[PDB]
């Protein structure tokens, strides 16, 4: 599996970053790493990133990047609705598709 | 809206949701920068850049009319 | 627009068999690889199996290799998973999902459409 922290948390308006670490064969070979959001009792959903920047330079609510064997999902301007489980994934030449173990995101008061 | 129709037609040519979204973002109006300037900044890969560029150029051509 | 819906889930005794199906609408089914992914209650996601658009290539996780068989009927927009020799470890919600082309790696964009999940209980 890919390694993610068990949980993360922050208050509304804050920025949170979830890491995902794999091997040279998966995240390491990837130029793009996909992320899923899963609300309680619901199917996972692919997180779709905006390509346009906001005019002021305000960070997009959801963004992602990767470097070597690690990837990161950043959720800024945190909102109550972001409370969910988050999963990274990667292709892998022999295992085909790997998932991270998941990260529970809590939005506090 | 013929603009929306043409953009949906183009996006329909691309398979993955991520790439379709790249097209819709491309079609979004921006009067401070060219399609080439905006596309140089894209980190989601050649498939996204292709869709973004096609939709950006078409949207610009249409609006010029 | 795009929808996926699984069915065939239910209770089964260990050693038994079960067939899941997944129906799709809103896209040209044969243009897309499809996957099955499962999630045990309160646990993470585990990829199970995948099949290419044409049906000419199939892929399976080690833990189900030899027991599960994936297939598709492109004329009916339907995906299937034949599950044999079931064990308690197989108990989970099973999702079908529309996948990206693995050939596009290193720019693989993930599974963009997911069903509602069907519950399989092996006990």
């Amino acid at each position: 599996a890919l390694t993610q922290p068990a949980s993360v948390s922050g208050s509304p308006g804050q920025s949170i970053t979830i890491s995902c670490t794999g091997t040279s064969s998966d995240i390491g070979g990837s130029k793009y790493v996909s992320w899923y959001q899963q609300h309680p009792g619901k199917a996972p959903k692919l997180i779709i990133f905006d390509v346009n920047r906001r005019p002021s330079g305000l960070s997009n609510r959801f963004s992602a990047s990767k470097s070597g064997n690690t990837a990161s999902l950043t959720i800024s301007g945190l909102q109550a609705e972001d409370e969910a489980d988050y999963y990274c994934t990667s292709y892998h030449p022999t295992k085909t598709i790997l998932f991270g173990g998941g990260t529970k995101l809590t939005v506090l008061a | 809206s013929t603009l929306q129709k043409k953009i949906e037609e183009i996006a329909a040519k691309y398979k993955h949701s991520v790439v379709k979204k790249c097209c819709y973002d491309g079609a979004c109006v921006n009067n401070d920068e060219t399609c080439e300037q905006r596309a140089a900044r894209i980190s989601l890969g050649p498939r996204c850049i292709k869709a973004f560029t096609e939709c950006c150029v078409v949207a610009s051509q249409l609006r010029a009319n | 627009e795009v929808q996926l819906l699984e069915s065939g889930g239910g209770l089964v005794q260990p050693g038994g068999s079960l067939r899941l199906s997944c129906a799709a609408s809103g896209f040209t089914f044969s243009s897309y690889a499809m996957s099955w992914v499962r999630q045990a209650p309160g646990k993470g996601l585990e990829w199970v199996s995948a099949i290419s658009g044409s049906g000419g290539s199939t892929y399976y996780a080690d833990s189900v290799k030899g027991r599960f068989t994936i297939s598709r009927d492109n004329s009916k927009n339907t995906l299937y998973l034949q599950m044999n020799s079931l064990r308690a470890e197989d108990t989970a919600v099973y999702y079908c999902a529309r996948d990206d082309d693995y050939e596009e790696w290193p720019w693989y964009y993930g599974m963009d459409v997911w069903g509602q999940g069907t519950m399989v209980t092996v006990s």
